[PDB]
């Protein structure tokens, strides 16, 4: 349209970054439960105290 | 005179010749832990919470009831006392409930206090936990003979100080109890004078018991006069 290429025309052209993130291509929601996972000597027999 | 130097950590003191090992590494600015022991009270073993590991012998010693001979190296901190002081503090941390939001002991039980410093770090049990089960006894005394780690700190308090012959051992094993057999009522001079001598919150005040937490309280010295004693 014609009032389109006038943004065009004025500081360059952008067109895809726009100043929202309103419409589509924002994440929206995410689904799975979460686990955490417990890593560091949190286990028995050798993880032992008088050592750490 | 009538002494000998006993190299605590490596360094020498003079004590009588028949003390013991805890007055010994008292009298030198150190806390071994206390349960199965008391100054004002005679002398057991059966929590076995003291444990120094003593130089030249591959064994473990308690400091409680034993001479001391000629001068030893009471070597306090180890690489093997501190295998012994979490180890014993392992065991009965776990046939206990969960209990401290709601035990009037709350902000100085020598589980609590014990349990930073020394000890482990997590638990490996995963389930058991035996409950026995409560009685009354007088109208001061608030019961739950729950916790009762059985260090046989009140018990002997009958044959103590306090000459009423009331309280004993029932049971065996894992399964024995503390409170009297009969439901006989234990009341004459210095009877609530116990909840001090209990050193978990298994003993409390009956009138005190749901009031306040320990850590809010501004403690000022005084005397009290309703006798002529003081
Ligand atoms: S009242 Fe509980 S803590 Fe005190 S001596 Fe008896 S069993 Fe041990
Ligand atoms: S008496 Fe000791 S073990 Fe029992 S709830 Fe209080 S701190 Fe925990
Ligand atoms: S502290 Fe009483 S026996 Fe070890």
């Amino acid at each position: 349209r014609f009032i389109q290429w006038l943004r065009n025309w004025a500081s360059g052209r952008d067109l895809q970054a726009k100043l929202q993130l309103r419409y589509q291509e924002i994440s929206k929601r995410t689904q799975p439960p979460p686990k955490l996972p417990v890593g560091p000597s949190h286990k028995l027999s050798n993880n032992y105290y008088c050592t750490r | 005179s009538n002494l000998i130097e006993v190299f605590v950590d490596g360094q020498s003191v003079m004590v009588e010749p028949g003390t013991t090992v805890l007055q010994a590494c008292e009298k030198v600015g150190m806390q071994i832990p206390r349960f199965c022991y008391h100054e004002r009270l005679s002398v057991a073993g059966n929590c076995r919470m003291c444990l120094v590991e003593i130089e030249k012998a591959p064994k473990v010693v308690a400091a409680c009831a034993m001479p001391v001979m000629k001068g030893w190296n009471i070597l306090t901190n180890s690489e093997k006392t501190k295998k012994a002081r979490e180890g014993v503090m392992e065991f009965l941390l776990a046939n206990h409930p969960l209990d401290c939001p709601i035990c009037d002991q709350g902000g100085e039980c020598d589980l609590q206090d014990q349990s930073m410093m020394f000890g482990s770090d997590r638990s490996r049990f995963l389930e058991g936990k035996r409950a026995v089960e409560d009685k009354n006894i007088g109208p001061l005394v608030k019961t739950i003979m729950t916790r009762c780690i059985q260090c046989t700190r009140c018990i002997r308090f009958a044959s103590e100080i306090a000459g009423v012959d009331d309280l004993g051992t029932t049971g065996r094993g894992n399964d024995m109890q503390v409170g009297t057999y009969i439901e006989k009522m234990f009341m004459s001079e210095l009877s609530g004078n116990i909840i001090d001598i209990c050193p978990v919150g298994a003993l409390t005040s009956k009138p005190y018991a749901f009031t306040a937490r320990p850590w809010e309280t501004r403690k000022t010295e005084s005397i009290d006069v309703m006798d002529a004693v003081g």
